[PDB]
RNA sequence: GCGCAAGACGGACCAGAGCGAAAGCAUUUGCCAAGAAUGUUUUCAUUAAUCAAGAACGAAAGUCGGAGGUUCGAAGACGAUCAGAUACCGUCGUAGUUCCGACCAUAAACGAUGCCGACCGGCGAUGCGGCGGCGUUAUUCCCAUGACCCGCCGGGCAGCUUCCGGGAAACCAAAGUCUUUGGGUUCCGGGGGGAGUAUGGUUGCAAAGCUGAAACUUAAAGGAAUUUGGCGAAGGGCACCACC
RNA sequence: CCCAUGAACGAGGAAUUCCCAGUAAGUGCGGGUCAUAAGCUUGCGUUGAUUAAGUCCCUGCCCUUUGUACACACCGCCCGU
RNA sequence: AGCAGAGUGGCGCAGCGGAAGCGUGCUGGGCCCAUAACCCAGAGGUCGAUGGAUCGAAACCAUCCUCUGCUACCA
């Protein structure tokens, strides 16, 4: 938890995983690399309610969570890595996305270099569903 | 009806038809 | 129950020698503990960085893989492992009423380095052109797609490592092909988009030594 | 939670059309006190004027629509 | 009776289009059919821009966009509202509609 | 996050664009074979058009024998929804989906419009081949070539307007040149049901394909377009016998 | 009219009516029926508020476009065991 | 003939000290133009019986009765 860098001078950098779909949210903070985590919490872990837990506010408490975990572990610049559910099935970001950047943004956390790092497929198997698509 | 499951009925009976005319030999 | 994370220790990785800046960032691992040891757990690692903020206030839309093989004591070295480009400039490249040609060579420099590269180069709308089309037939794309073959397997065999990198720098190759494939048909928007490594050879230290100072 | 939110009040500046199911809600534009920059968009119930100072228990959410 | 000039579709002499499959829905449809959407938006619109423009380390700094398209079956785009009917006369207009901001 | 293994598919480029007799065809390179259009002061000299018998090709599904089975997923096992739900929805999952080899010959196989030939308004674009012409680029001079601009010629997919003309109208530059009725030629329909049904023949391992009635019953069944009402259709307004 | 008799009823389920300014509501007085005559109705006066200046979500209405196998007009028409 | 289970609203069932409920059936009302679905309310109870402990038992105690699970006419 102690350790000898420079804090008016520099600023650390980490990377964050932003994965938002239609159902869940994930914040996920790593190192550099990617290889070792900080600290992993998703939109099932502020509400209980099965309802909304992809909501823009659930999304927003756990990243202000995340927040605080990074600021008194030692955290303070991080590199946005956005991410929808990619495969054949969308390709849109979900509802949690927009504010978990304005959550992440308000805490005192600095931004470095966003990116939507999304898995595009070039014509992969079939989608879910008959012919006809799912009739509702 | 339509006539694409009055047609699968009408095959159903030709089948029927088709078994016992060969069983009833 | 303990935090785990009290027996971590912050690293230091420096980027090549073709690099201007020389500090990357910084990693953490757990502490060594009886048969696993932490200068193990730092042997397969890859960096996605970004150009403009390792070499210059150059262009800021290319990328490069580094992965780290040895550890001096609070102090990692890495060396070069691929080139990709950002996703929404490289999407902002295709639009609709043009072609784009795309080609791939297996090439290797003079070490045992085997790469693959891989070529985008899209057609130019002329100044005073009216139609919409901007248009090409297929033996012209073939011919294009021949000199970028041959422009970026001939500035390859005979460099080594360093100057490729160097090389990579700017749009060198870029430009190259779009001075010398111009007389075909005009382009616009020509990068190199991924280079890959498949073999790599024998790790001795001296290459290690003279890539970092 | 575990969190205390400290409360911040809010001038509006325009006043929007009127969202909810029936009509029983009010979009209006408040701007901080603390530093007069910054201009979010509210949900409110009831009559709005203008120049009417509201209470915000929270400074984060943006007001969605009638749903 | 005949309702539109074409089928609703861009195959003139073709016979045979590749399939698609709808982004809302699964359904499989033909390429040239489809309502086609290539939306061009930003990250954040118009209220985290300066809340990202004030917590970023990097000054004079651009800000990246989206750059998806979405294939549309017939039913899901008139339940989506993306395209609605017209008069008989007003269906022979083919100019897309145009844009202020 | 790093790699490994298997199988499927070729996004954005991708358009009322191209090729093919139709079904159909989309990563790169190499080999073989075929073809339309353009150009020609080249060659044979009527060798042509449509076609009973006969013959090739022919989506998906279905059948037989192998390999392989990633995803999707008829039947099936469940969880909810519902008065009921063996349905819409969700989790698994069998044949099949993929390739080889042998079968059947079926689609809204539609442009619901057979093939050849002639004539009959324009307009601006598009793909190919050819021709002419101010100019710019391949770094400043010349020539030809590729890349643009201005016009034409022939063929092809198309688009806009039209009291040419036609039709019941929708609409059509062909669905026109038709009572002022004849250019040549093949297939095919005489009110709606029974009915593509019974039987006979024939093809096939099978599923089934082709040919194909009658008895009886019926005064309507249909096509286009207009005016009302009704939409769990859309877009604007209103009401305390509506709501907040 | 007088004296006795002093029951249910402890703020009411599902649902539903009326109204926004001297208005709802409380409160009484006239007229109609009337030989005997108001718990109804039509007028009148006194006291006198809460909330809102909007919406199309419910129940419906007006206009335009579109769809229809409806026209005794969706409370319509229609398929099968 | 010997040991155990059950005895509760028309029917089936939960219960063991402070204390009559459930699913179903019946009747009535609302919703709708009306019916069916849906909602609400109620009637319907010696808790099989006897005496006792306990301030107080449908339950605790001993007995009998009714229907079932096992031995079977055991001289
Ligand atoms: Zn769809």
């Amino acid at each position: 938890s102690l350790g000898p860098q420079v804090a008016e001078g520099e600023n650390v950098f980490g990377v964050c995983h932003i994965f938002a779909s239609f159902n869940d949210t994930f914040v996920h903070v790593t190192d550099l690399s990617g290889k070792e985590t900080i600290c992993r919490v998703t939109g099932g872990m502020k509400v209980k309610a099965d309802r909304d837990e992809s909501s823009p506010y659930a999304a927003m408490l756990a990243a202000q969570d995340v927040a605080q975990r990074c600021k008194e572990l030692g955290i303070t610049a991080l590199h946005i890595k956005l991410r929808a559910t990619g495969g054949n099935r969308t390709k849109t970001p979900g509802p949690g996305a927009q504010s978990a950047l304005r959550a992440l943004a308000r805490s005192g956390m600095k931004i470095g270099r966003i990116e939507d790092v999304t898995p595009i497929p070039s014509d992969s198997t079939r989608r879910k569903g008959g012919r006809r698509g799912r009739r509702l | 009806m339509r006539a694409k499951w009055r047609k699968k009925r009408m095959r159903r009976l030709k089948r029927k038809r088709r078994k016992m005319r060969q069983r009833s030999k | 129950v303990v935090d785990p994370f009290s027996k971590k220790d912050w690293y230091d990785v420096k980027a090549p020698a073709m690099f201007n800046i020389r500090n990357i960032g910084k990693t953490l691992v757990t502490r060594t503990q009886g048969t696993k040891i932490a200068s193990d757990g730092l042997k397969g690692r890859v960096f996605e960085v970004s150009l403009a903020d390792l070499q210059n206030d150059e262009v800021a839309f290319r990328k490069f893989k580094l992965i780290t093989e040895d550890v001096q004591g609070k102090n990692c070295l890495t060396n070069f492992h691929g080139m990709d480009l950002t996703r929404d400039k490289m999407c902002s490249m295709v639009k609709k009423w043009q072609t784009m040609i795309e080609a791939h060579v297996d090439v290797k420099t003079t070490d045992g380095y085997l790469l693959r590269l891989f070529c985008v180069g899209f057609t130019k709308k002329r100044n005073n052109q009216i139609r919409k089309t901007s248009y090409a037939q297929h033996q012209q794309v073939r011919q294009i797609r021949k000199k970028m073959m041959e422009i970026m397997t001939r500035e390859v065999q005979t460099n080594d490592l360093k100057e490729v990198v160097n090389k990579l720098i700017p749009d060198s190759i870029g430009k190259d092909i779009e001075k010398a494939c111009q007389s075909i048909y005009p382009l616009h928007d020509v990068f190199v988009r991924k280079v890959k490594m498949l073999k790599k050879p024998k790790f001795e230290l001296g290459k290690l030594m003279e890539l970092h100072g | 939670t575990s969190r205390v939110q400290p409360i911040k009040l809010a001038r509006v500046t325009k006043v929007l059309g009127r969202t909810g199911s029936q009509g029983q809600c009010t979009q209006v534009r408040v701007e901080f006190m603390d530093d007069t920059s910054r201009s979010i968009i509210r949900n409110v119930k009831g009559p709005v004027r203008e120049g009417d100072v509201l209470t915000l228990l929270e400074s984060e959410r943006e007001a969605r629509r009638l749903r | 009776t005949k309702k539109r000039r074409n089928n609703g579709r861009a195959k003139k002499g073709r016979g045979h289009v590749q399939p698609i499959r709808c982004t809302n829905c699964a359904r499989c449809v033909p390429k040239d059919k489809a309502i086609k959407k290539f939306v061009i938006r930003n990250i954040v619109e118009a209220a985290a821009v300066r809340d990202i423009s004030e917590a970023s380390v990097f000054d004079a700094y651009v800000l990246p966009k989206l750059y998806v398209k979405l294939h549309y079956c017939v039913s899901c785009a008139i339940h989506s509202k993306v395209v609605r009917n017209r008069s008989r006369e007003a269906r022979k207009d083919r100019t897309p509609p145009p844009r202020f901001r």
